């Protein structure tokens, strides 16, 4: 229902060596369907789905040295940090981006965001208005002022809701051309001896997409919220995702117990018992 | 200002003793992004291994997955070492089959 | 669990007058917790208690309010985007007015966000 | 709708003393309780986890953010009184102590315990 486009950069600032200074990478929902780095000129690129190629080498090529300018100008502002809590110029320091745009076909609200954070914390923060900025400490508060006075504001309002947008319902309908709609995840629930006595159940998701699901086990129709273990969601490598969700049983109640598994990849949610 | 490396090592596939599949090694919630993977078996470190493009998680940490090839067997061992500077030593996680 | 999942709540504070509107949002970082609880200690209390506001399920929409706020129509809850939950004091009152802040469960642990006071 | 029932009602604590709290889960519950408290010398009231107990089964999960295992021994009796003892009272325990419950999705409260510092010399 609701889909994304975003770019992910991270950058580094390390005045003793070399450059493998800044990777970008772009994803649609859960799909990355590019790689940008600074590797070239104006950087290089790698596509990595079909509904990708569509475009041309000539529009690839100008997507890159956009990136790479993004990236000169994200790396750049980490300047106005240094010079505030007064660090060292030649010192190592991280800066990473996360720019994009969402859309919801189902009354189709758009909502877009852009967010800087400098050694892995906050800095700034575009609000949801897209006019204004959220700065995380004193220097950024610099910064915000410098982009109003130099409109940088306006300039990622206007690409946000411009060619973000543009490109994410373009891609879209580019997918629909030869990946399916979702994918449903495969599903099946183990078990183990456990050591202490009793059983652990576990119901197992697999081979789903988009990553988003909900797995939860229930007993006579109660979510058993506090006494499920779940895994972070995982990547089945094949641009596909995992989870499972695991409950201690009491010895010989195992029949008990029955797994929902909720994802938009399937009609209504799927009910497995041991 | 760094923080330590959470490990998942599983199989791409249900896992069948003997059967050919593939071996998986997520590494998450990290910082800075520099980081040393190594997948290995029976405590030997295996060679050719691929690994996804970086990313990162709203509270910007970082993640990876390095993945190859393997054929899980009752008798062969599979880890998954990372080293990291938030930590004072090397990190093992064996793949277990039950997770 | 070492893992834990990360709350994050907005409003950092409130300034309520009488009457108006007043979302809070809670953001919920990882995939190792499903669904959020809202909860809810009174400004009218000299003494902490937590009161259970609202829980909304992960799954789909699926909410299930405290018994007395079951029918009150000072509260709305709505699951946004992502991982965002919000909770909604149609009103703002002498009623509502206090300390709020979300929680979620991973792997047995009970997790919570900043407090934010929502005063007058 | 289960009730928690909790004693005692409050606790005036001399540093270095053991302190138990019970709860007694009283009604129909298929999960466990979970022990809290808010610390005393604190503005925003933010709950601090402390420990689970699992109900049908033996499972205890603790705060490994504060390691309270180490500072704390907890344990329960198959008639669903759940006891958390704080094993020597330090300032940093000193809180607003509660239990709670999970059922079918609505959290429950007990009554607020306050374990306050107790001056001991007169
Ligand atoms: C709570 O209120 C809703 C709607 O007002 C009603 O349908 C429901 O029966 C009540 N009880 C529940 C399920 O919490
Ligand atoms: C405290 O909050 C409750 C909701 O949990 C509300 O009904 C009550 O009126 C408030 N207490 C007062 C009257 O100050
Ligand atoms: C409560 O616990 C102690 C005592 O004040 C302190 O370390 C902490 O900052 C306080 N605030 C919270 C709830 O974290
Ligand atoms: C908790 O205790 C363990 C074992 O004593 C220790 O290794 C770990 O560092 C502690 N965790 C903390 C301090 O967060």
């Amino acid at each position: 229902g609701s889909h994304s486009l975003r770019y992910f950069y991270t950058a580094l600032s390390r005045p003793a060596i070399s450059e493998p200074w800044y990777i970008a990478v772009g994803y649609l929902d859960d799909t990355q369907f590019a790689r940008f780095d600074s590797a070239g000129e104006t950087g290089t690129y790698k596509l990595s789905a079909p509904w990708v190629e569509q475009e041309g080498p000539e529009y690839w090529a100008r997507e890159t040295e956009i990136v790479t300018s993004n990236a000169q100008f994200f790396r750049e502002n980490l300047q106005t940090m240094l010079d505030y809590y007064n660090l060292s110029q030649n010192g190592s320091h991280t800066i990473q981006v996360m720019y994009g745009c969402e859309v919801e076909f189902f009354g189709s609200l758009f909502r877009a965001y852009e967010q800087h954070g400098y050694d892995g914390q906050d800095y700034i923060a575009l609000n949801e208005d897209l006019k204004t900025w959220t700065a995380a400490d004193m220097a950024a508060e610099i910064t915000r002022s410098k982009w109003e006075q130099a409109g940088y504001t306006e300039l990622r309002r206007t690409y946000l809701e411009g060619p973000c947008k543009d490109s994410l319902l373009r891609y879209l309908e580019n997918r629909k051309k030869t990946q399916e709609c979702t994918d449903p995840p495969k599903t099946h629930v183990t078990h183990h001896a456990r050591p202490e006595g009793d059983v652990t159940l576990r119901c197992w998701a697999l081979g789903f997409y988009p990553a988003h699901i909900t797995l939860t086990w229930q007993l006579n129709g109660e979510e058993l919220i506090q006494d499920t273990e779940l895994v972070e969601t995982r990547p089945a490598g094949d641009g596909t995702f995992q989870k499972w969700a695991a409950v201690v049983v009491p010895s010989g109640e195992e029949q008990k117990y029955t797994c929902h598994v909720y994802h938009e990849g399937l009609p209504e949610p799927l009910t497995l018992r041991w | 200002i760094q923080k330590t490396p959470q490990i998942q090592v599983y199989s791409r596939h249900p896992p069948e003793n003997g059967k050919p599949n593939i071996l998986n090694c997520y590494v998450t919630q990290f910082h800075p992004p520099h980081i040393e993977i190594q997948m290995l078996k029976n405590g030997k470190k295996i060679p050719k291994v691929e690994m996804s493009d970086m990313s990162f998680s709203k509270d910007w940490s970082f993640y990876i997955l390095a993945h190859t090839e393997f054929t899980p067997t009752e008798t062969d061992t599979y880890a998954c070492r990372v080293k990291h500077d938030s930590m004072a030593e090397p990190k093992t996680v064996y793949w277990d089959r039950d997770m | 669990k070492p893992q834990a999942p990360e709350l994050r709540i907005f409003p950092k504070k409130m300034d309520a007058e009488l009457g108006q509107k007043v979302d809070l949002v809670c953001e919920v970082l990882g995939s190792v917790s499903q669904g959020c609880s809202w909860l809810f200690q009174n400004s009218s209390s000299k003494l902490p208690q937590p009161t259970f506001v609202v829980y909304m399920a992960s799954s789909h929409n699926k909410i299930t309010w405290d018994e007395k706020l079951n029918s009150s129509k000072l509260f709305s809850a709505m699951r946004d985007t992502n991982n965002k939950y919000v909770l909604t004091l149609n009103k703002f009152s002498k009623e509502n007015e206090g300390y709020y802040f979300c929680s979620v469960i991973s792997n047995s642990v009970m997790y919570f966000s900043s407090v934010v006071p929502v005063l007058q």
